[PDB]
RNA sequence: UGUAAUCCCCUUGGCGGUU
């Protein structure tokens, strides 16, 4: 019924093995005269409503570095947007939420190695990043082939 | 070395060298654009100079 | 298209990422293995499990 | 604090999250991050 | 992209015969004679060297990203 | 490695080094000073090693 | 200068061949994202009617 | 009762004829040589720098497929059976590769000869990548241009071809019996005449063709088997054959011990 | 508060000897470590 | 994603016995043997060795599924002989055959070296 | 004793896959 049998040893030797790249884009938006988004590693204290993933793979500038293995739901771009502060200045020792998280997580079903990170400026002069992820896909039961 | 010294040594190397690979492509492209502009203006005198300059700059390997 | 396109099977957990069928049931489903996909629905009650095992098997 | 590489001249430098995104010698607008210092291991399979 | 180390079907090492194959073809030998001279009998091995396309010579023409 | 240093001018002053006469018997010369010469860029070690420092 | 620039860019970006405020009743799908899955697919896409 | 007769012998391939054995024994021997003789192959790659145009895992896969000399692999232990924390010298071999291109013109080829053995078991002849001669450069691993460098450290472990095809010592084992089809084990497709449409086997001269008046013999069994063992160079042909026999013996002895200890 | 969470770790015993990973779950006595070599995550005892 | 580890083909878990024997009561003097982490290599060898013994009246094996590394063997001997003794005799006989084969190959290789 | 986090558009459009 249109199936086929493949040699496992040929697959081990590199038959029909391929390479997969996926790129992610993000940029800093401008909402007003001094309301800008920032690429940064958000902290559990100064930001609220964080993603359930892990932020420990981000660098100081909020961007992951190439060569780092990533898994699903990991944060590859760290971005925060400002929020008007609440009355928490009552008795909070500077530990009050002023920013909201807008980070970009890796897709839940995908994982791989960070291949190349690009940082530049858009037409408007704001920061603009692109992250490319690389993985290898080996043939297995269910993959589609054709003559 | 300090940051200022590094910048100065960069300016020394850049003012010394007549060439940087990528930027030679940009100059030749700009010269070609200027040449087509001169051609569209029927300026038979400027175009000769631009052609000579392009011939001198070119001949890559 | 017809009521034989939904039938209740018994689960067998296996490695790799594809549903596996005995080839005799590929006729009522009008299915072959060139890329077709099929849907699986899990009953969530004793009553529904009994209905599936006694009616749609 | 973190290294960067220019996209045209391949010149290494660093930024302090406040400098304009630009190569310091040639003025290219596109720069790339440098590879991580962690250990990278593969299964050779 | 670059000559595979092992033949897919059987597993003979063909990755060390690319340079010799090119040298033989340079001297005017036919492809069949060149493959025979390298002691590639089974056609499963012969297709590996015969149908290989060398793309790394095109990737290397791009300026390296670091220095 | 060190010609482009600002202090290299005084560092090289008075030094004794082996020199290729060319006209080859190697001999020693005394550095009376250095003088940068624009437009006299020369290959120092490789093709990319364009230098304009000169030693008197 | 924004009129022509925005009109051309919008029509080429979205594929709706017309003015932006007359998106309905305009011929859609004229402009498509180039298929770069393989070389033959790109060549086929560039010669499609 | 079993007999062995060698036709051709080389360091890399032996062509021999088995006789007075069952077909099952010969096939089990072939299967054991193909996928159950332990060898040594690179199993972990630590990439300290890779600025070449090839992906890191591309080069890792290529490295894993390079055959390494596995003569004394019996003395070596399996990685999972070594009580040492991390890897010691008695369960792993460490090779290191460092390649670089100097100058602003030309292309440098990275060969398997550049793999240098750093550490391994004492006085055991294992780990060195296989070379055809003293002047054979080996398997082409990568190519480099100016300012591209490859600096890796690889660890080789002992395993069998069941786990991954890179540990297989043999390439292809030709196997053949009954060239003249006296046993009628196959039925020959044909258009006009089956005798002149089918090429003769390469061992057809080693057996007398059946007589025209001969009747079918229903009491006969396959008795002589012709098989050629080709290796990748990690192990010699005789070593492959002997170690396949020894592996089969060990498997049967393990079964026997399990039976005797079951009671 | 599980100080070994999000820390690079190496496996010294079992079928994954000498593989670099990162600890993801640290409930207790059974650590979930993602492997850098393949794309998978495996449980492992703390002693390993 | 769901692909099992390759070492599970031959590495035996601690709680899984290598060799489980259960009697088959439908016919007299018959046992069912379940081999774990084995395949056609051992099974076919054992089956074709046992098929030649005059006191073994039924021997067969099957691999239930190619994706699981195990096989099950059915053995059934005469009244005098216990089946497990026949299995042990088969193992020892094949071991002796392999030993003499190795000796003869070594002799021939030394002669033709 | 310093104790770790839970949340996601919408509308159109195109291109595909299985029949
Ligand atoms: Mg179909
Ligand atoms: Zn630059
Ligand atoms: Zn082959
Ligand atoms: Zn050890």
């Amino acid at each position: 019924e249109d199936s086929m049998i493949m040699n496992q040893s040929s697959i081990d030797r590199g038959l029909f093995r391929s390479l997969f790249f996926r790129s992610y884009m993000d940029q800093e938006k401008r909402f007003g005269i001094s309301i800008v988004e920032e690429f940064e590693k958000p902290t559990r204290a100064t930001t609220l409503r964080l993603k359930h993933g892990t932020y420990e793979k981000l660098d100081e500038d909020g961007l992951i570095a190439p060569g780092v293995r990533v898994s699903g739901d990991d944060i590859i771009i760290g971005k925060t947007t400002p929020i008007p502060p609440d009355t928490e200045e009552l008795g909070q020792r500077t530990k009050y939420h002023t920013k909201r998280d807008a980070s970009t997580p890796l897709r839940s079903t995908e994982n791989g190695i960070v291949d190349q990170v690009l940082l530049t400026t858009n037409q408007e002069g704001l920061k603009f990043v692109k992250v490319r992820m690389r993985t290898t896909k080996v043939p297995q039961i269910g993959d589609k082939f054709a003559s | 070395l300090s940051n200022d010294e590094v910048n100065s040594i960069v300016k020394m190397k850049q003012s010394l060298s007549s060439n940087t690979g990528f930027n030679t492509v940009l100059k030749k492209a700009q010269l070609q654009e200027e040449l087509e502009e001169a051609r569209d203006a029927h300026d038979h005198e400027r175009v000769a100079r631009i052609e000579a300059e392009l011939k001198s700059i070119g001949a890559e390997s | 298209l017809h009521k034989m396109s939904m039938m209740a099977h018994r689960v067998k957990v296996m490695p790799y990422s594809t549903f596996r069928l005995n080839l005799s049931v590929t006729s009522p489903y009008n299915a072959d293995f060139d890329g077709d996909e099929m849907n699986l629905h899990v009953p969530q009650s004793e009553e529904t499990r009994a209905e599936l095992s006694q009616l749609c098997a | 604090g973190v290294k960067y590489t220019c996209g045209a001249c391949a010149h290494n430098f660093s930024l302090n999250k406040s400098d304009p995104v630009r190569c310091k010698e040639c003025g290219h607008r596109v720069i790339y991050k440098a590879r991580t210092k962690r250990m990278i291991q593969f299964d050779a399979r | 992209m670059i000559i595979p180390v092992r033949c897919f079907s059987c597993g003979k090492v063909v990755g060390d015969k690319w340079d010799a194959y090119l040298r033989l073809l340079e001297e005017g030998k036919q492809e069949g004679d060149a493959l025979d001279e390298l002691k590639l009998k089974r056609y499963c091995c012969r297709r590996m060297v015969l149908t290989h396309v060398d793309l790394i010579e095109k990737f290397l023409r791009y300026n390296p990203l670091e220095k | 490695k060190y010609w482009y240093y600002p202090e290299f001018d005084d560092v090289v002053k008075g030094m004794y080094l082996r020199l290729n006469t060319g006209s080859s018997p190697y001999k020693v010369v005394e550095v009376l000073g250095s003088q940068r010469i624009k437009g006299s860029a020369y290959g120092l070690n490789s093709k990319e090693n364009n230098c304009d420092m000169y030693l008197k | 200068s924004t009129t022509i620039t925005s009109g051309l860019k919008y029509s080429l970006a979205t594929g709706n061949w017309g003015e932006q405020k007359k998106a309905m009743s305009s011929r859609a799908g004229v402009s498509q994202v180039l298929n770069r899955y393989t070389y033959s697919s790109t060549l086929s896409h560039l010669r499609r009617t | 009762e079993p007999k062995v007769n060698i036709i051709n012998a080389q360091d890399d391939e032996v062509e021999l004829m088995l006789s007075d054995v069952n077909l099952s024994l010969a096939n089990s021997l072939r299967r054991t040589m193909l996928a159950e003789v332990p060898t040594l192959a690179i199993d972990l790659v630590e990439i300290k720098m890779n600025t070449s145009v090839l992906a890191d895992e591309f080069i890792s896969h290529r490295l894993g497929l390079i055959p390494l000399v596995s003569e004394d692999v019996e003395e070596m232990k399996y990685s999972r059976d070594c009580t040492c924390e991390d890897y010691c010298d008695e369960c792993s071999v460490v090779l290191e590769l460092s390649a670089r291109h100097e100058g602003e013109e030309g292309t440098t080829d990275v060969y398997s000869s550049s793999l240098i053995k750093v550490s391994g078991p004492g006085n055991l002849n294992v780990g060195e990548p296989v070379r055809r001669d003293d002047y054979d450069q080996g398997i082409l691993l990568c190519k480099l241009r100016n300012h591209q460098e490859l600096n890796i450290r690889c660890i080789a472990k002992k395993g069998i071809a069941k786990e991954h095809a890179k540990w297989s010592p043999c390439s292809a084992i030709a196997f053949e019996y009954d060239p003249h089809n006296k046993l009628k084990h196959t039925d020959f497709w044909f258009e006009v005449d089956a005798k002149k449409e089918w090429p003769d086997s390469k061992y057809a001269t080693w057996e007398e063709p059946p007589k025209p008046g001969e009747v079918f013999d229903y009491k006969a069994k396959p008795n002589r088997f012709y098989m050629t063992v080709e290796t990748t160079g990690s192990l010699k042909a005789n070593q492959v054959f002997s170690r396949g026999i020894k592996t089969l013996q060990e498997k049967l002895a393990n079964v026997l011990f399990e039976l005797e200890n079951s009671r | 508060r599980d100080p070994t969470l999000n820390k690079t770790v190496k496996i010294r015993q079992g079928g994954y000897k000498g593989k670099i990973g990162i600890v993801k779950e640290a409930n207790g006595d059974r650590f979930r470590v993602e492997l850098h070599n393949p794309n998978k995550t495996i449980p492992i005892p703390c002693s390993f | 994603m769901n692909a099992p580890d390759r070492f599970e083909l031959f590495i035996l878990p601690d709680d899984v016995p290598k060799l489980k024997i259960t009697p088959d009561s439908r016919v007299p003097n018959c046992i069912i043997i379940k081999f774990e982490r084995e395949d056609h290599t051992l099974a076919n060898l054992l089956r074709e060795e046992l098929a030649l013994y005059p006191d073994v009246t039924f021997v067969a094996y099957k691999v239930e599924h190619p994706l699981f590394a195990n096989f099950v063997m059915r053995l059934q001997t005469e009244e005098g002989t216990r089946p497990k003794q026949a299995l042990e005799r088969a193992c020892a006989s094949i071991i002796n055959k392999l030993k003499t084969l190795d000796h003869k190959f070594n002799e021939e290789w030394n002669i033709k070296n």
